């Protein structure tokens, strides 16, 4: 329930195939993490309530919460949450995804699968959107959009 | 099968780890919401 990041964790042996954000009582993550499955948290089950395959968004229990966007100079922060790895912040200077319905902020920052759903930072903490849906320029260098839902 | 654990706080991290590029690319999202890239 408390805010905060989380692990998406499979169940022999358990795998890390996602992260999301926990806010306003809404889990909040990408839709290929969990392809809108329920989510187990405690006793409790979390049940989909909003998803959309083109954002690659899903939320749990709730309405998106996640309004805050990329002011489009300043530097933001991935805080990654990689499976095995404490969760560590990355800080950097967006790229842009031009596109015909405007500019999105992008991220060149490029970390195991598990982390998909982590969210990006502005400088006053707020989420501006959660990594992993992007493309490959040249050579595995993959570059992530900042994907942020509408409240 | 799925479940969730907490992994930290949402916080900016003064002085953190500074590293990546800014590349400016043009990019189409198709209905799967995929991204690839134009010319």
């Amino acid at each position: 329930t408390t805010d905060g990041v989380y692990r998406v964790m499979t169940r022999l042996g358990s795998t890390q195939v996602g992260v999301g954000v926990m806010q306003e009582g809404v889990f909040h993550t990408m839709w290929h993490v969990t392809k809108g499955a329920a989510l187990r948290s405690g006793e409790g089950r979390l049940d989909p309530y909003w998803g959309d395959v083109k954002q690659d968004l899903v939320s749990y229990c709730g309405p998106w919460k996640l309004d805050a966007a990329w002011d489009g100079l300043s530097e933001v922060q991935l805080l990654a949450v990689p499976p095995g790895e404490r969760a560590k912040n990355i800080q950097t200077l967006p790229g842009i995804f031009k596109t015909k319905d405007g500019d999105i902020g992008a991220v060149a920052l490029d970390y195991p699968a598990g982390t998909s759903g982590s969210p990006i930072l502005d400088k006053s903490g707020r989420v501006i959107g959660l990594y992993g849906n992007g493309v490959v320029i040249k050579n595995g260098s993959y570059v992530s959009a900042i994907t942020q839902g509408k409240r | 099968d799925m479940y969730i654990e907490r992994a930290g706080d949402i916080t900016w991290e003064k002085d953190a780890e500074v590293t990546g590029n800014s590349p400016r690319l043009d990019v189409a999202l198709d209905e799967s919401g995929d991204f690839s890239l134009v010319e």
